[PDB]
């Protein structure tokens, strides 16, 4: 049971090694965009948070999850960010969630006072009121129930089938990771000019014995003029300067 | 009528005739075949269904081929029930409309 | 021993609307959707309908608007209702029921056929 | 005098500010549903032609009026277009028609 | 084509089953059409092809 599009979920991924192969064996995927990674090179990356969110649209608005976009789904029921660097995925599942006689079980708010921020999840039900009166409670003219329920009867188009989308939002940068694909580390040599990589960090030097501190919260050391010059093992904790 | 099949076939009893139909991605590269006989002046029957498997009632002389977004029905040895229509089956997926689709019909007879 | 039936059917004047029956019987009511499925004669077949027998129902969209469906899982009987009907209406109605899940299934028991005609 | 629904009448509105809040000063309007806009933003755009058809009907058939409807309005009275962006309004007139 | 029949234009009106695009065959094994080989004889049941 995916939840419907106004009330997401939202799995947060804590600690693991992420085969991203599998999610490789579940359809064709009507899409599959990913936006500030290239999806080849996802086994070899680490990332910090991977916000999984969850949810199901009509066909003709999967091109409306994606960073600065305009209709009644990325305005007010999900906004990304602009700021985007996660893969939308997005399958149909005409063959699950929708059923003859109506699913009146999958709604969209189609009223509301304004736009949504990015990433914002409301749940109200309260009565959007259009007319300059109140109508306090009780819909009808010039003041509407904001939540309608979608179709998804067997016999509409594509366009008009339930379309499952899953979002990955996932940033990678300061902190540790946590998260990192599977690469099989490898014997940690020194004194020899190398090509290493450091929980994320790509580059190429000599590595040696430092004598910096960095303090239980410090994870590599940038010099003046912003670039790195000291690490700490992803799994011993020991500080090594590197130099070209 | 998004479905093709020939109008028509005869054989001989003790031949092999195969009746096709071919269609789309949504018809049926997407979504498996049904073969049902009308013999004239009753209600359908089934002959072949899943591309691998047979009900009950039906001698398997007549069997299934499926390429890419193609099927076909094979009929070794005639006899005279065999003058009957035959139509194939697939669900649908379109830009327009979406439903269970049927073929032409073929209508095979020897003389 | 498990049999679809209907009710013959006679002809009727064009703008008009017509109910006809399809009493289920030998199995499980509620363990089946209806398929319905209409021929023309020297035509091709085209399904009408879908119905869950203990529930709603869902529609061919070329014969959207013209037709109503209603279970009554007491008798174990489902109805098709069709108004409006036209002159190239004329044709055999079969009533045929579906696997036990949902839409994809095989057609193995079928109705006796009912005729539609129009007349002067 | 509304025009009959076999013969409907048609105003083509020319350069002229709409009052959009007018519109709003005339019954509970059985209906308006509002298509291709949402009837809350009318005030802030820009069209360039403003068709207005009018007629009487049934109370049972205010439903016809309907982009893809059928029934003996909709069929052969007037038939809207599935490619509709307007707004239908209904209100009842017993007391006048 | 010429007076008194052409004999040397054939075409094929039996086979197994058909063919695949630009395909090309010179067989000229009789067609067993019965449930009984004959055994390179024609005749019923099995023509030349
Ligand atoms: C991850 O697991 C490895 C298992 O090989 C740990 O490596 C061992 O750590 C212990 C504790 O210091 C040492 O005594 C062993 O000699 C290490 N193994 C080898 C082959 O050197 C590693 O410490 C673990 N990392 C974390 C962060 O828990
Ligand atoms: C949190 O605040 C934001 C904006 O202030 C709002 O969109 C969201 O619904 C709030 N969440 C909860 C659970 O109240």
């Amino acid at each position: 049971r995916f939840a419907s599009v106004y009330a997401w979920n939202r799995k947060r991924i804590s600690n693991c090694v992420a085969d991203y192969s599998v999610l490789y064996n579940f359809a064709p995927f009507f899409a599959f965009k990913c936006y500030g990674v290239s999806p080849t090179k996802l086994n070899d990356l680490c990332f910090t948070n991977v916000y999984a969110d969850s949810f199901v649209i009509r066909g003709n608005e999967v091109s409306q999850i994606a960073p600065g976009q305009t209709g009644n789904i990325a305005d007010y029921n999900y906004k990304l960010p602009d700021d985007f660097t996660g893969c939308v995925i997005a399958w149909n599942s005409n063959k699950l969630d929708s059923k003859v006689g109506g699913n009146y079980n999958y709604r969209y708010r189609l009223f509301r006072k304004s736009n949504l921020k990015p990433f914002e999840r409301d749940i109200s039900t309260e009565i959007y009121q259009a007319g300059n009166k109140p109508c306090n409670g009780v819909a009808g003219v010039n003041c509407y129930f904001p939540l309608q329920s979608y179709g998804f009867r067997p016999t509409y188009g594509v366009g008009h089938q339930p379309y499952r989308v899953v979002v990955l939002s996932f940033e990678l940068l300061h902190a540790p990771a946590t998260v990192c694909g599977p690469k099989k580390s490898t014997n940690l040599v020194k004194n020899k000019c190398v090509n290493f990589n450091f929980n994320g960090l790509t580059g190429t030097g000599v590595l040696t014995e430092s004598n910096k501190k960095f303090l239980p919260f410090q994870q590599f050391g940038r010099d003046i003029a912003d670039t790195t010059d000291a690490v700490r093992d992803p799994q011993t904790l020991e500080i090594l300067d590197i130099t070209p | 009528s998004v479905l093709t099949q020939p109008p028509s076939a005869s054989g001989t009893p003790g031949q092999r005739v195969t009746i096709p139909c071919s269609g789309s991605s949504s018809n049926i590269g997407n979504n498996y075949v049904y073969w049902y006989q009308q013999l004239p002046g009753t209600a359908p029957k089934l002959l072949v269904y899943g591309n691998n498997q047979r009900p009950s009632g039906v001698p398997d002389r007549f069997s299934v081929s499926k390429s890419g977004t193609s099927a076909s029905l094979a009929i070794s040895g005639l006899r005279s029930e065999d003058e009957a229509d035959y139509y194939c089956a697939a669900w649908d997926d379109g830009l327009s409309g979406s439903g269970w689709v049927f073929g032409g019909g073929t209508k095979l007879t020897v003389l | 021993q498990v049999q679809l039936v209907q009710s013959g059917a006679e002809v009727k004047k064009p703008g008009a609307s017509l109910k006809v029956s399809c009493r289920a019987s030998g199995y499980t009511f509620t363990s089946h959707f209806i398929h319905w499925v209409r021929q023309a004669p020297g035509q091709g077949l085209e399904w009408m309908g879908i119905i869950n027998p203990s529930g709603g129902a869902s529609y061919a969209q070329n014969f959207r608007d013209r037709v109503t469906m209603t279970t009554d899982p007491s008798t174990s009987t489902v109805y098709m209702e069709l108004g409006s009907l036209r002159s190239e209406d004329t044709a055999v109605y079969y009533c045929a029921r579906a696997e036990g899940s949902s839409w994809l299934g095989w057609f193995d028991p079928w109705g006796q056929g009912t005729l539609v005609t129009v007349s002067s």
